[PDB]
């Protein structure tokens, strides 16, 4: 049985092909000490007070291979409890992953973990597959990175890919900051995980930011309360929608980038004029940070205002978005027609890292 | 451009069949 490992900028989602959900999900964090002369995932977040935390995949691309090798080891042995030697392994990569990087992942899988076969697929493409499409444009917003990825007949169009270094983790930090400014304190681990939970539970995307501000200014109807496990009650109203509003207005956190509606449109306009109508009718959202209530409606509205007045625009937000990359891998790796697409260790031993391309 | 039978399997896949 093949393995599916989605190497997330914030969370590893790993599991077995043909399953409907990952078995393991844990932070892609490696932690170490230092104040008076290595751990992974949860036990790195857990007792971290004696740890400096690092993201080896901070923005979707793997930048530290020793730490990544630790993550993968944790994944195989500690989370899935499998012998890597026994399972074909499908790995995910970010859009615009450099060739040497994909070569490096391939070598590690064969020469370190001795997998019998492997494959590397683009996350956004897997999400599109998961929704039953091979043409469309994906907005993938995860933990450390957001991409727009137009895909035609199963192929991501590299020159049209957009990247925004703003996603779930930044929205968490932003909510923390604005709550801190109001006088609340979050120093520990959960706090700050409590702030993450507040974000997930109470935040939403306004259909019209200014109108929602007016509503929050003139009534108490958007106020919501969250109880902290010591007695503190934090109440928030406009911060519920101001926080994810950052995705559409990155200036909220001092970033000069265009927002996710503008990058979606710019991505489409980089594509062959002949496929744009198919991209506009197939905007698929994926990733945890697209889970906000209202985000599809807002994207429908913003893309409509940017696109030609006639254009048919559809946003598809699958209920399972949060794991659709992983699920796309699960489907892909179980398909009969995929089984000769595996790179075998024999194919590898005969040609080296360059086979993946 | 992905092979045709693969596209067909992807586009027509029935997400039941996925083990719980
Ligand atoms: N219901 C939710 N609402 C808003 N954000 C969410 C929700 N669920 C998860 N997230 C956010 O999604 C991010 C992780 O999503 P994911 O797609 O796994 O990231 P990655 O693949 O980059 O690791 C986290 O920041 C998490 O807070
Ligand atoms: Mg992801």
């Amino acid at each position: 049985t093949a393995l599916v490992c989605d190497n997330g900028s914030g969370l590893v989602k790993a599991g077995f092909a043909g399953d409907d959900a990952p078995r393991a999900v844990f932070p892609s964090i490696v932690g170490r000490p230092r104040h008076q002369g290595s751990y992974v995932g949860d036990e790195a977040q857990s007792k971290r007070g004696i740890l400096t935390l690092k993201y080896p995949i901070e923005h979707g691309i793997i930048t530290n291979w020793d730490d990544m090798e630790k993550i993968w080891h944790h994944t195989f042995y500690n989370e899935l409890r499998v012998a890597p030697e026994e399972h074909p392994t499908l790995l995910t990569e970010a859009p615009l992953n450099p060739k040497a990087n994909r070569e490096k992942m391939t070598q590690i899988m064969f020469e370190t973990f001795n997998v019998p076969a492997m494959y590397v697929a683009i996350q956004a493409v897997l999400s599109l597959y998961a929704s039953g499409r091979t043409t469309g444009i994906v907005l993938d917003s995860g933990d450390g990175v957001t991409h727009n990825v137009p895909i035609y007949e199963g192929y991501a169009l590299p020159h049209a890919i957009m990247r925004l270094d703003l996603a779930g983790r930044d929205l968490t930090d932003y909510l923390m900051k604005i709550l801190t400014e109001r006088g609340y304190s979050f120093v520990t681990t959960a706090e700050r995980e409590i702030v993450r939970d507040i974000k997930e539970k109470l935040c939403y995307v306004a259909l019209d930011f200014e109108n929602e501000m007016a509503t929050a200014a003139s009534s108490s109807s958007l106020e919501k309360s969250y109880e902290l496990p010591d007695g503190q009650v934090i109440t928030i109203g406009n911060e519920r929608f101001r926080c994810p509003e950052t995705l559409f207005q990155p200036s909220f956190i001092g970033m000069e980038s265009a927002g996710i509606h503008e990058t979606t449109y710019n991505s489409i306009m980089k594509c062959d004029i002949d496929i744009r109508k198919d991209l506009y009718a197939n905007n698929v959202m994926s990733g945890g940070t697209t889970m906000y209530p209202g985000i599809a409606d807002r994207m429908q509205k913003e893309i409509t205002a940017l696109a030609p007045s006639t254009m048919k625009i559809k946003i598809i937000a699958p209920p399972e978005r949060k794991y659709s990359v992983w699920i796309g891998g699960s489907i892909l790796a179980s398909l009969s027609t995929f089984q000769q697409m595996w790179i075998t260790k024999q194919e590898y031993d005969e040609a080296g890292p360059s086979i993946v391309h | 451009k992905v092979a045709e039978n693969l596209k067909s399997q992807l586009e027509g896949f029935d997400k039941s069949k996925l083990k719980n």
